[PDB]
């Protein structure tokens, strides 16, 4: 077993969203991710649904928290304790990456800004994530993923024309846009450190990471002076392109046609009904012009079909199609399971439950899923005595003073 | 200060793929966008620069392939495949979004491409992956979103879902493919051995189910989108648009009282209805009555006021409020202005300035940059092949047989 | 910084930029209005469709960075309060009609009786003294009488006005300078004085060389615009550009322009490759000017402002766009410099964007300052700051000597 | 017992042509010792620019374009590219309160006289620079003159008739007031600060940003409303009637501006209360704006039968803003500007007595002074070198013999 980040150590202050999912990826690559979580301020997700069997007792039953924290170690350091900084310094001295997603200024309250980390460990990569920058009129503002969806322009362009916008239905910004840019910045600094022997700071604006993956709204306005509106489930080029009812409860199929060859294949799957042979649907331009009627006619037909059988037929004919799956269908999907995306891990409290690896299949250094999410302070003594070199007596003293739990 | 200039990245991508290589270009890597003689399909989708519909007018093409040079090679031609192999001989990273099996079937498997370049990383970006039951079959942004579980969350109750903008199925795969590429590149520097990096849209989007999978695994519940839990990731109309609100989450109690403070301070009629502990429990917020009079009380007030007012007054009272920004708001955003985010660069092919999103991160030593204007088709074919050791005569003959395409 | 200086600012449509310059460097600036309101509050352009007392964009800009009071100097108790304010002020800037304050018993000698350092700056259309001092003036009529307006045209054409009341702005900028000079002197001597700045004189500072043309050669000049290629304006695809390709006999400036035309393949560019263009008499001749415009505008009419700016400067020719308000907000150089200042306005309930700093200092910091005051917004606290009891203020409010919001 | 506001201030003035010289001219009128450094090999371009005394442009000391910006200054002729010239400038900088230059970027650094160097020579020195639009940024290397800045700053677009080509001011306006006044205020701010801190500091100006700061409506209106605010000729957005109207004589116009119903009643009175003006289509400010086209035509039909000076006098005496549109001769000959002492005539060894003006400030206790015409290149080299900078007669002779100076 070869691991891409073998030997890497992460001092992980990050919590809630974005930060934790990023360090989860590092841990799947073999990095020793040491999460600092105090009993004084437990990760808010530990108290968030869903819980095993809907029983939200204690702090170790939430799948919201758990899914973001597989394969991590956890030390319960109360960073506001006067004696805590000395423990954190020992860890930073052994860490390749120091990361946090607190509000701006928090690390400096603990005298753990870059200036001090660079002196503790000139090889450390000091990673900070702010909502929208360390400085500026809005730098003290706060928000969750759904807030950044709105501020970055995504939500306005995620909805039906003429209706209230909807967004993604999730805290999307935190799940992919922010952690991926964070991870890339980390890796860039690690690659550079291989040559320079020095760490450096990596600072991300979550707002700017999100806009960087939704460029059309600002670019279209900056270039043409008009706001690019939402388009529901339609497309600007593909035709037909939409979401259509099939048989069953809240059952839809997505169908997307990009050229005349795919339109001919869709017509054949439909049984070549006379209506689809009309000159009003013969070219991509006409199918766009007549999209409303086209969608109505397609839905009249898809509503008589089983969506899985129809999807299989369309894909076999070269037409992009996909059943609109709920989460159970994703969990039970032959494809994701054969790919090994889903992973079940045992947990002393909740038993065997569902996790997933990050979406990368390495041919030589594959991701690994080894341990369920930790409890607060699960590895306090192990880390203090093993990595940080505290004597047995010093650990007992630290615990008596409640520096750690 | 340093940069990525020592890394050469071949980027054979179209509508799917190109943001990954842009991330490398943004830190200074030598990135070469590889097109077919028929041209990158991203050149043919909008939105557009003005009324132009030509090969250089796609705003997306300009954005995702800034910072790259451009060549054109026909891999269906044996001499094109020979040149491609010479290119790969000197590359650190190949990123590509080809249909699964195509390169293998052309005799261009990873083992061939790396035979004389053991460190080579090959990253494949595809709808469903290089392997598995769906790998033989076509996918698009919409259908990957459907099959991953992501699309279904963009609605409530029996409503059909809406799409995310800017092909997020593609963008999610590309962002994770950039990460996977960089991880494999780091591993290769240390081990001397590259590998294949397989990133599928369907998997990248399953990363964005939030907690929907855990809701099924742990509670046997099918969830759809947020938007109907009173005061928790809800959207509300105002005088000139919409705002997004997170005034309470989970069973974490600080957040609600400040929201009531705000409503009282503003004299919102019926504010007192909100000063009640019935609002602290996830089952009540999601109840019919909990949600409806939350919106009656709040939206009677928000509907009289502007997005900027609520952003200001909300964050002033410490409530996590943000505006639903449109493109105009984004360009006027004073925080982004303070940060110098918007990048403007004159484009000589268009004869105009183009404004782009800017850096998503900052580094202590490295420098982010937009880089050169996106290439014209085959703009750099000649110099890139000359850089690989091809004579001027060999290039002419490659053009003559149709193995490559150089611009004129 | 300037916080140690207190500036009283009794100005309206004329006057307010001067105190804004002090406010911009941190001075304690108090905008003094009558209970009837600063007349600039009633002039546009406006914030949207609002026409109320806080909606004048000019009022917001020129009186950002100042607090606001309202006093009725037609009232003996209003005059008493004004004198107590002046007792503690370093500078009073005002644009009253000449003789008005003296006639109220508020001459400079009275106002500085117990404050020898006080500088009083008067900003008026024509000055505190002289045959025009009794008479009204406006931006246009001052511009006419100074000689400045006449230059905004050629031959027999009526002249056009400069925007944003440059008669007032020129007086205000020179009055800020005069105020600071007299203030510096007072800091050293212990003695203030009167600083008298007239619009008609400030604008005569802007005659370029028209007065010397008369004195030295008996020539009456009007505007530039008809010397071929030298301060000429030319239509282009989406507006106009301004060009200086030559002055005097400076052939080195012209050659790069000829090369630009050659490189662009401009029809007849060879006409410009001729030493006749080096001769001022030929450039101003009817045929020279007409032929220059013929050749140049064939090219410019086909290209945008932004194109010509870029390419002209690339060839080392002094070309700039005739920028409109949209061009200014989009200007990438101003963006790079962080010039535009956006500040939320609580009375308007919206963001407002302003021009930014006109200069940078090694140690001092320019700032926009607080939002322009509402009428009498700070009357109470400023009067209390001068030693008035709340009971005395009540009586001042009830008798109409002051207005507090 | 003459009191001068800037007594004892010394200015090391490298500046030339436009904005810089105008600013230091004002300092000189306040008693500052302004020592201009000019090279004979590279004289101020304005010395070769019309107007010239009697239209004779021989030599370098006959131009009114140059002269009017340089009263009361001293002038030393240094070739700053000679190594020995640098040492002279250091001595001057060592005694100077203000160091100012408006070369293009980097020029002072070529001579190792940047702020880093100047602060070590004299920590009390105020180091003043300016650029077209900033030293860094995408357009920082661009070039332009006042007319270019008028256009770039948004002024020219709003200076013209609606529907016609814009005109601007007809001058290089940006350089004449906007830039010099902000430059002077920044200098004075730094001097006020130095009184308490004992240190000089840098003062830097973007000419573009100085200009926009005095033309806010165009950008503010677009930023707030998404509207481009257009030009309005000689009209006004509130006043009505408001415009330029023909009177009797060659190219004769009068400006008239009416801001309320009382001023409108006064104009009607001066016009003799013609029935046409009694119409309710003109009774209110808003109706006079709506009917501005007809109103202007009717006013001009009447003004064209009148002498403008007589009409102006009658309107002002009725409380109506009015002013003849004066040419430069009329401004020079104006009773008011002359009674104010605005114009000043100074004798000059080459061109004789010619016209200058003081800056537009009447100080009641430390009045501006106009004492000497513009100097010739190197007029004061020996006086400054020996008097202020402490060079011996032989060292002076050696400096000038080698062509380092004069
Ligand atoms: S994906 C969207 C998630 N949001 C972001 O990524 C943006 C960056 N961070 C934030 O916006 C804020 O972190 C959020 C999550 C929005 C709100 O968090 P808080 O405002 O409640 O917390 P702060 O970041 O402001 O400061 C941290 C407070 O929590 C205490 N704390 C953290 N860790 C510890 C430990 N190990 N021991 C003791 N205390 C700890 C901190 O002391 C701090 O609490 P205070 O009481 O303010 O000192
Ligand atoms: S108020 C609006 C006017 N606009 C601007 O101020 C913005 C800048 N734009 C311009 O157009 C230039 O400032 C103009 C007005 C064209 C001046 O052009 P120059 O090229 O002549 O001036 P530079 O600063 O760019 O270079 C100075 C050159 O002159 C020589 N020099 C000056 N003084 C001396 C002395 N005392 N001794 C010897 N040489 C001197 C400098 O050496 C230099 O010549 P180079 O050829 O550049 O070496």
């Amino acid at each position: 077993v070869e691991r891409a980040l073998e030997g890497i150590v992460v001092c992980d202050f990050s919590w809630v969203g974005a930060g934790p999912i990023a360090t989860s990826v590092l841990a799947q690559c073999g990095a020793d991710v040491i999460r600092i979580e105090s009993v004084k301020r437990p990760d808010t997700l530990r108290r968030g649904e869903p819980f095993k069997d809907g029983i939200g007792t204690g702090l170790d039953r939430s799948g919201y928290f758990a899914a973001r924290n597989a394969n991590k170690r956890d030390i319960a350091l109360d960073m506001n304790h006067p004696s805590a900084r000395e423990v954190a310094v020992r860890l930073i001295a052994k860490s390749d990456i120091v990361i946090n997603n607190f509000r701006v200024g928090q690390m400096e309250k603990w005298k753990l800004g870059w200036d001090e980390v660079q002196k503790i460990n000139p090889r450390a990569i000091y990673v900070t994530m702010s909502m929208q920058g360390t400085d500026g009129p809005h730098s003290r503002y706060m928000g969750y993923g759904v807030n950044l969806n709105a501020l970055c322009g995504l939500t306005a362009r995620a909805g039906f024309a003429g209706a209230p916008p909807f967004g993604t239905g999730t805290n999307y910004t935190d799940h992919v846009m922010v952690p991926t840019h964070t991870l890339f910045g980390i890796m860039a600094a690690l690659l550079e450190r291989e040559v320079t022997g020095r760490g450096q700071t990596v600072s991300l604006s979550q707002l700017e990471s999100a806009i960087s993956m939704t460029p059309s709204a600002p670019m279209a306005f900056a270039a043409n002076g008009e706001v690019l509106g939402p388009q529901g489930y339609g497309d600007a080029e593909a035709a037909p392109h939409g979401v259509y009812t099939t048989l069953g409860y809240r059952k839809w199929i997505a169908i997307a046609v990009f050229d005349d060859a795919q339109w001919a294949a869709l017509r054949r799957v439909m049984g070549n009904p006379p209506w689809a042979e009309d000159d009003g649907f013969a070219s991509a331009e006409m199918r766009r012009r007549n999209a409303a009627e086209l969608d109505e006619r397609i839905e009249a037909w898809t509503a008589t079909q089983y969506g899985d059988w129809l999807m299989a037929e369309l894909l076999k004919a070269g037409v992009p199609a996909g059943e609109v799956r709920d989460a159970r269908e994703a969990i039970e999907d032959e494809h994701l399971r054969r790919r090994g995306f889903w992973a079940y891990l045992d947990h002393p409290e909740v038993g065997v439950t569902l996790y997933n690896r990050a979406p990368i299949v390495f041919s030589r250094t594959p991701l690994e899923m080894k341990t369920a999410a930790p409890s607060i302070g699960q590895h306090t003594r192990e880390v203090l005595g093993g990595m940080l070199g505290y004597s047995h007596d010093e650990i007992e003293n630290l615990v008596s003073h409640e520096v750690l739990v | 200060g340093q940069d990525f200039s020592r890394f050469r990245v071949l980027d054979m991508t179209g509508e799917l793929g190109p943001y990954a290589a842009k991330m490398f270009a943004g830190l200074g890597a030598d990135v070469i966008h590889v097109e077919s003689p028929a041209g990158d399909p991203l050149r043919r989708v909008g939105p557009w620069f003005g009324d132009r519909r030509d090969a250089q007018a796609s705003l997306q093409y300009l954005y995702y392939n800034a910072g790259k040079r451009g060549i054109a090679v026909d891999l269906e031609h044996e001499a094109g495949r020979t040149a491609f192999r010479r290119l790969c001989d000197g590359a650190d990273l190949l990123i590509e979004s080809c249909r699964p099996g195509w390169l293998d079937g052309l005799g261009l498997s990873y083992e061939v491409l790396s035979r004389d370049n053991a460190r080579l990383v090959q990253t494949s970006i595809t709808p469903f992956g290089r392997t598995g039951p769906l790998a033989p079959y076509p996918g698009s942004d919409l259908t990957c979103s459907a099959l991953s579980g992501f699309l279904y969350l963009a609605g409530v109750d029996g409503d059909k879902p809406v799409r995310a903008p800017d092909n997020q199925a593609y963008r999610m795969a590309e962002a994770y493919a950039a990460v996977g590429s960089a991880i494999a590149l780091f591993s290769a520097q240390r081990s001397g051995r590259g590998q294949v990096v397989d990133v599928a849209c369907i998997e990248a989007q399953a990363m964005a189910l939030e907690n929907a999978a855990q809701f099924w695994d742990l509670e046997g519940k099918i969830r759809r989108g947020r938007g109907r839990e009173a005061g928790s990731a809800t959207l509300h109309p105002c005088a000139d648009g919409f705002i997004a609100l997170v005034a309470i989450m989970g069973r974490n109690k600080p957040m609600w009282t400040p929201f009531v403070r705000w409503m009282e301070a503003e004299g919102v009629e019926e504010w007192q209805v909100l000063d009640d502990d019935k609002w602290i429990d996830y089952a009540y917020r999601t109840s019919e009555e909990g949600y409806a009079t939350f919106c009656r009380v709040f939206e009677r007030y928000t509907r009289t006021r502007s997005k900027a007012y609520l952003y200001e007054i909300g964050q002033r009272f410490n409530v996590a409020v943000t505006p639903v920004s449109d493109g105009r708001d984004l360009l006027a955003n004073p925080q982004l202005a303070h940060r110098g985010f918007w990048q403007t660069q004159f484009n000589d092919t268009l004869g105009a300035n183009v404004t782009y999103p800017g850096a998503p991160y900052e580094f202590g030593e490295m420098q982010w940059r937009l880089g050169r204007n996106a290439p014209r088709l085959g703009e750099h074919t000649r110099e890139v092949l000359a850089g690989c050791g091809y004579s001027a005569s060999e290039i002419d003959n490659l053009v003559r047989e149709g193995a490559v395409y150089a611009e004129q």
